[PDB]
């Protein structure tokens, strides 16, 4: 019932922060470096829902993001689920023809034009595709 | 399960038609599979739409115009309505639309 | 004795002019009998000459 | 040695029922209170003012980061912010052509270069708004770098007399790299704050166009809340003193009112900063009566404060006025007594809100200071504090010096953490400002839009 | 109290005055932005 | 890194195997990226075998 989110840690964590306090508002558990290694990998397998990757120019080739895009392409295998990554766009600079494998053919959501566009279609999808929910508690965030 | 009605167009430009003719047909009773409304996110790119185009698709319709007819993606799925259309020997299985 | 009085300098340079430091006064009786002091910076050219 | 006391630094309701401290970070964590669906701008300049106004508009669509995150939050962006759409395409443009500009400007005077210029935009930006079918919630004024080198107190006079909220923007803020100047390096670089003048700016739009940013949540119920200030008309004929006003009072429940309080009652002497019995009856029946309106209720206790001192001559005639059981307290908050406190260890100066009890009726405020959230310093070198004195009436001092660190919470024309003083006396101050340079307008409006 | 007796000029001067000066009021006293005003007249002021 | 800086033609053989296993979907997706940026048509050489 969690939500794993992946990111480079010095750079991209502005989006990181906001992103995380956004879908704890309104009941999204989510599990991410910032609010707290083996226990990512327990989590990324037996805990975790959708795990999302940040696709930027400073990640993209950092070691650990691509450790926990491994595992969770692993669990996806199994789990039989073909929605389990979703990358998110959060750059300009970074074409996509560069993206790297493993996530090269996966659709985007292209945060880049504007973060609440970006917010609205990932509470669509996660909407449309029953991931589990509780009732907004506003405080917590 | 060929009921589906799939609707082809080009990425920048030919959007607003494509939404105005999905939600029409879609209000009128009928089933239609776009790239605007449909297709999830996080799926694979085009291994759902050539699933869709060959297991599900009862009419294929492709939107003609200057933005189209040379961009790559909108001639890989009217290869595979191509194939899928002979395979069916069904003659009315392409029906263009010269919007502009 | 080299600008400085009990090693806190009150005289410096700053570029083509000097700085000093000064300093005024001014009586007050309601609370206490006190002597309000406010600070000041003086700036000179040569050194001697306002 | 001489005990200060703390006081608590006061919290702003967001959105949600939630509080915080930091405008600049609960207004990203939950927004603000009310729902205005859009704003639909309009624009009153040059060409090349439309191109650059679009340009800035386009760039603060998307996360714009500062130098240091801590002491300068970054902003996420206005629709990710606000939850409006203030965009790029839907505005309304009213051109102003250089030949015109050039004309009015060339040799002319200056009290008549001035009024021409005024009158060129304002014919503009009437004529706009009564024969036209578009509607535009805020007009925005690109100046040009040869007009700012007056115009704005008798814009905005001007325009009060129609009622029609704007917003003047010099194209030096918006295009500050172009503007280069001097061997190279622009005249004011806005590299480092980049965050800060997006926040600033979207918040005064947001404001301007019928939206509510936050609000005060920890203030007594029942009291007003008066600021009168003196500004001297003196500068023509027949030399006077006029005073403006502006109230800040609860509403019946879960609500806050900030409103002016108008109509300035004038003075005939020369040094008299006070107020005659007649004027200060008028001022404080329409201010009662104001509350009265909105909460269906006579007030508790009326908080009046003011830069100077209350004579016997006015108190007097306030007291003839109160009715039943509510009670009066004047206030009188100096800015520069000379008292500095420094820190034995160390290079930071003192935290705000200590505060050095004198006397039962007086004390000694700190609004500027250190900052632990932001771990800097409001002001700079040694900040001064301000000093509260309970003049006429009864109450205690400390509920007084949380009432004024409350009013201090209250800036909407920019986004930072505080003031150094309460903001009513610096709304009425822009108020008198804006009203000295007009011509005898009767029965102004009461709304912060027009004249901020 | 405006409705009842007075001349058939004055009630509908006195009507017109009361709705309008709420109106005005409204609208150069408050914040809150109205983009269209809406007048839902009783059915004994319009006899 | 082979198929962006190394790599000269690209070949991908055909089979009932092939065309659905993810790892070869996977490298021809990167072949295609690749395609765009060189401008040359004749860069995928399928290989029909079955
Ligand atoms: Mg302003």
């Amino acid at each position: 019932n969690k939500i794993f989110i992946s990111h480079a840690t010095p750079e991209d964590d502005d989006f990181t922060r906001w992103l995380s306090l956004k879908l704890i508002g309104l009941g999204y558990e989510v599990w991410c470096d910032i609010l707290f290694w083996s226990t990512i990998e327990k989590e990324i397998r037996e805990n975790t829902c959708k795990f999302l990757i940040v696709s930027s120019t400073a990640g993209n080739k950092r070691e650990g993001v691509l450790k926990e895009l491994a595992v969770a392409t692993k669990v996806k295998k199994h789990l039989q689920d073909d929605m389990f990554i979703i990358p998110l766009a959060i750059d300009e600079n970074l074409s996509y023809d560069d993206i790297n494998i493993e996530i090269v053919r996966l659709n985007a959501i292209d945060f880049k034009k504007s973060w609440a566009k970006g917010l609205q279609d990932l509470l669509d999808a996660f909407e449309k595709q029953n991931v589990p929910k509780k009732p907004p508690d506003h405080s917590k965030s | 399960m060929r009921n589906k009605i799939f609707i082809s167009h080009a990425t920048p430009e030919d959007d607003d038609f494509t939404r105005w003719l999905s939600l029409k047909l879609i209000g009128l009773g009928y089933e239609v599979w776009c790239d605007i409304l449909f297709l999830d996110k996080g799926v694979d790119f085009w291994s759902t739409i050539e699933k869709e185009i060959r297991e599900n698709t009862c009419k294929f319709l492709i939107v003609s115009s200057t933005a189209g007819n040379k961009r790559e993606g909108v001639l890989k799925e009217l290869a595979v309505a191509t194939k899928v259309k002979k395979h069916l020997q069904d003659d009315m299985f392409i029906i263009p639309l010269a919007i502009d | 004795e080299k600008d400085k009085f009990e090693k806190i300098k009150l005289v410096g340079k700053q570029k083509n002019k000097y700085w000093h430091f000064g300093i005024s006064a001014a009586g007050k009786l309601y609370p206490s009998p006190v002597l309000m002091v406010s600070s000041h910076i003086i700036f000179t050219m040569d050194g001697i000459n306002l | 040695m001489k005990e200060l006391i703390y006081i608590e630094e006061p919290s702003i309701l967001f959105a949600h029922g939630q509080k915080c401290t930091d405008p600049r970070d609960g207004l990203a964590l939950f927004g603000p209170l009310n729902q205005i669906y859009g704003i639909k701008s309009g624009v009153v300049g040059t060409q090349k003012g439309l191109q650059i106004f679009k340009s800035y508009l386009d760039k603060i669509q998307k996360p714009i980061y500062n130098h240091n995150n801590i002491t300068r939050p970054m902003f996420p962006g206005f629709e990710a912010v606000f939850g409006c759409k203030w965009e790029s395409q839907n505005i309304v443009f009213k051109e102003i052509t250089d030949e015109e500009i050039r004309r009015y400007l060339f040799n002319a005077s200056t009290h008549k270069r001035t009024y021409d210029l005024v009158t060129l935009f304002n014919d503009k930006i009437i004529t706009a708004n009564k024969n036209d079918e578009e509607r535009v919630d805020v007009w925005f004024v690109i100046v040009p770098e040869e007009i700012y080198k007056q115009f704005h107190d008798q814009l905005k006079a001007r325009l009060l007399e129609h009622t029609i909220p704007t917003q003047i923007l010099r194209e030096s803020t918006l295009a500050w790299r172009d503007f280069k100047n001097t061997f190279g390096a622009p005249i004011r670089d806005f590299s480092k704050i980049e965050g800060h003048l997006a926040w600033t700016i979207s918040t005064a739009a947001y404001y301007k166009a019928g939206g509510k940013p936050w609000k005060l949540g920890d203030i007594r119920p029942g009291v007003c809340y008066l600021g009168l200030v003196y500004k001297k008309i003196e500068k023509s004929k027949n030399p006077q003193n006029a005073c403006c006003a502006a109230q800040m009072f609860l509403d019946n429940g879960d609500g806050t009112v900030f409103k002016g309080e108008v109509g300035p009652w004038y003075n005939p002497e020369k040094g008299e900063y006070h107020l005659k019995p007649k004027e200060a009856k008028a001022l404080l029946t329409q201010a009662l009566e104001s509350y009265k309106e909105q909460n269906k209720s006579y007030p508790k206790e009326v908080f009046i404060h003011a830069r100077t001192r209350f004579n016997d001559e006015e108190w007097n005639a306030f007291n003839e006025v109160t009715p039943k059981n509510t009670n009066l307290v004047g206030v009188t908050i100096t800015k520069s007594k000379p008292l500095k406190l420094y820190k034995t260890e160390g290079a930071f100066p003192i935290m705000r809100g200590n505060a050095y009890i004198v006397d039962e009726k007086k004390a000694f405020l700190w609004t500027l200071g250190f900052v632990p959230k932001l771990q800097s310093t409001l002001s700079m070198e040694v900040p001064n504090p301000i000093f509260i004195e309970i003049n006429k009436g009864e109450a205690e001092i400390q509920q007084v010096l949380k009432d004024i660190l409350a009013l201090t919470k209250l800036n909407y024309n920019a986004c930072i953490y505080a003031d150094g003083e309460p903001v009513t006396l610096r709304f009425a101050n822009k108020i008198g400002e804006i009203l000295t340079a007009s011509t005898e307008i009767k029965t102004p409006p009461l709304a912060f839009k027009y004249y901020i």
